[PDB]
């Protein structure tokens, strides 16, 4: 699964493969 | 004791590329709509407003721009920022906005992640409501099913990524409640194995929550009808939160040589979507913004989308909260007494009731769309959330 | 006939001594970069003034540069060094970029920096990127005929380290066509040490890990008891920077557990930076340390890549503004400065130093294995040198 409730820092940069 | 009249400076950062729908052409109007509403009253009298459209290039552009007008300005910042929407746009401005104790508002900014205000997103007010909110509906809805399990299918652009931000505020509420749900993205703008993602989908799960472009969802739907997915052994739901008016008509309808088939396995799919209201008030201002997106060279939809309405609101919210400010003896520049006085409230705004909850996020209330009528192709709303009350309930 | 030149600096790292790179440990290394310079490959008075700011690894390192240029008393700095955390570096980055300033890093190492067309146009990376490791760890499978692998490493969601690593090995095997498995967890969070290994046990036998080193001594152990040590499963583990970590005797901790490490370690290797050394390195060394020690801190020993980097930073700049000064521009062309510093090779503080076509630092990696599992000796087993892109084993 790609997400997992975190990463909130989704932002500024994107590079590949969560 | 009137106040000394007011020059309030706000920056609106939008794209000036009319492909979104809050595009600023299409958002000016209503902006415009809402200043005019209120100056004849709660501010100061003589209190003037200037406003500057500034392009967010749905990117960096919106930071470079906030940035150059505050040193060209020497040091002066703006008293509001409405935008960015992109939500790449806005994370990089909500956190100058923090850093510079400036008010934000957005009807955009839906992502998780701007939902942690401890800090870095102190300072914004989001006027739309987040995927977040979407994802405590799917909830209820799922509750109200006593369906636990989910496959998630969605889009990745790995650039704007709506749909990955959408799918995410299912995700969230789900982890938290214990539901299982099954991760399946791909971009939709590369090459699709169509039979990969239905294949994945048949080994998963049975309830199938998706978000793709409306093509992407009936080339999906169609291969789904072959194998033999639509007849209800799965029960299929598409996100379509800002234009979903082709119902009632027929989403599945394209004037295409696949529009028999695609009518047929759209029976088994279900569209989410915003519940919106609508008051004589409403129904005259979208004809005012209507009309001025018209002669300004733009085709529109026939009641002005959420990010238009949203951003009207969005003046009248800001407006309520400065001058209860003003009024207890701050000034404009105390950004933070402005965020704190635009949440936990409801207030009337141009199509009804509109509440923030207590995190400065504006509760949901959404529409599930389903055919009701397989022989026809006739799709109807058959139940609604209601995010305020946080109840979830099927129309008679 | 050229006046003297006054270049503003602003240097953006953490306060926070817990990182490598950190203010007081990088400083010293501009410091001594610095007198060097001022004594010439620029006008004779030429001086340079450094403010050192607080990226904190986050949002600081932004908010430090925008307070600087956009206050009633502000101007754009000339050069920008650091950030070097991922996220405190790509807004900075940007907006070098916007205002035409050149920024220099010994971090910013993530994969996302590698396009320049637009974003990143003004980004030298003066250290090696994890696709450099990447390029490494492609050619050490070649070798081996490996053509499947799994990634395992921890990924905390706040700095994401070893996530930004493997996406460096993830990258290049991919544009490659090599299959790799995916695996990651948050170590810190409680560790689920037997579904880790028991993924593991179903994916490759090839495992490149990425983790804190007490992260991955416990996988080590888990898999010993699993029997996974021994010849089944060939581990790697990555240890590009810290010194501490990549050191002989790295299964050691005075343990209840050093014994059943010692024995497990003898399946891992371990990937870090080749580096090397020459009089000069020495001096620059005994000098950094006399500074960090003055000032009140346990020092690392021989000053890591980061400390290194910036050293060669100021001085790639400085041979930039050089052949741009002369081609008639001024320091106030970015782009320019920029341009001068890629596809060159350069003579740095401890060697040569040779960044590529697109402005990132070519990189030499060792890899380090047991070669005694009686005594737990761990050397040198073979170095891969990035600008030639040759894996070779030593003799
Ligand atoms: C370099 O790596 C060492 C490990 O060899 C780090 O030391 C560990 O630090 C953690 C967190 O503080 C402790 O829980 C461990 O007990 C330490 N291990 C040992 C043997 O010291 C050290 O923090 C790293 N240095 C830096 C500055 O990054
Ligand atoms: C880079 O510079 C080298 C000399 O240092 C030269 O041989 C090469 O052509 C240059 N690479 C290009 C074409 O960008
Ligand atoms: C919005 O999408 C609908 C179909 O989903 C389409 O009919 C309409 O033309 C689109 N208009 C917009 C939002 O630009
Ligand atoms: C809204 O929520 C707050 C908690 O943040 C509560 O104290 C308050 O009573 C509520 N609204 C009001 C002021 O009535
Ligand atoms: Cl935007
Ligand atoms: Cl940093």
């Amino acid at each position: 699964g790609c997400f997992g409730l975190k990463l909130d820092r989704i932002g500024s940069m994107s590079g590949l493969g969560c | 004791e009137a106040l000394p009249p007011q020059k309030i400076e706000v920056l609106v950062l939008l794209p000036q590329d009319d492909s979104y729908l809050f595009s600023l052409t299409r958002v000016r109007p209503a902006i415009e709509y809402a200043l005019r509403s209120v100056e004849g009253r709660l501010l100061p009298p003589g209190t003037r407003f200037q406003v500057a459209y500034e392009d967010s290039d749905c990117g960096n552009r919106a930071l470079f721009s906030l940035v150059d007008r505050v040193a060209a300005a020497r040091g002066a910042k703006p008293d509001l920022i409405l935008g960015p929407v992109c939500e790449y746009a806005a994370a990089p401005v909500a956190r100058l906005a923090s850093h510079w104790d400036l008010p934000m508002l957005s009807a955009g900014a839906l992502a998780a992640g701007f939902q942690h205000k401890d800090s870095e997103y102190s300072h914004l007010t989001r006027v739309a409501p987040a995927y977040a909110k979407m994802g405590e509906m799917m909830l209820a809805l799922f509750r109200h099913h006593h369906w636990s399990r989910a496959a998630l299918v969605y889009s990745d652009d790995k650039l704007e990524r709506n749909c990955y931000f959408t799918l995410e505020g299912v995700h969230e509420v789900f982890q938290e409640e214990g539901l299982h749900t099954s991760i399946y993205s791909f971009d939709e703008t590369k090459d699709l194995d169509l039979e990969d993602i239905v294949r994945n989908i048949q080994a998963s799960e049975r309830v199938v929550i998706m978000c793709a472009s409306s093509d992407t969802i009936r080339s999906i739907m169609l291969v789904a009808h072959r194998h033999g997915m639509t007849s209800g052994d799965y029960a299929f739901f598409n996100i379509e939160l800002f234009n979903s008016s082709s119902y009632g008509d027929g989403s599945w309808k394209r004037g295409d040589k696949h529009d028999f088939e695609a009518k047929q396995a759209y029976s088994s799919l279900q569209t989410v979507t915003l519940l919106r209201t609508v008051k004589p008030e409403f129904e005259k201002f979208s004809m005012e913004v209507k009309s001025s997106v018209e002669k300004q060279g733009l085709n529109m939809e026939d009641y002005v989308n959420m990010f238009v309405e949203g951003f009207h609101d969005a003046i009248l919210l800001y407006v309520l909260a400065l001058h209860e400010v003003l009024r207890a003896g701050y000034s404009k520049k105390d950004g933070g007494k402005i965020i704190q006085q635009t949440w936990n409230r409801t207030f009337e705004g141009i199509a009804g009731q509109v509440s923030i909850d207590a995190n400065g996020d504006r509760y949901g209330d959404f529409s599930v769309i389903a055919m009701t009528d397989v022989e026809a192709g006739t799709q109807e709303v058959i139940g609604d959330y209601f995010g305020k009350e946080g109840r979830f309930e099927m129309r008679p």
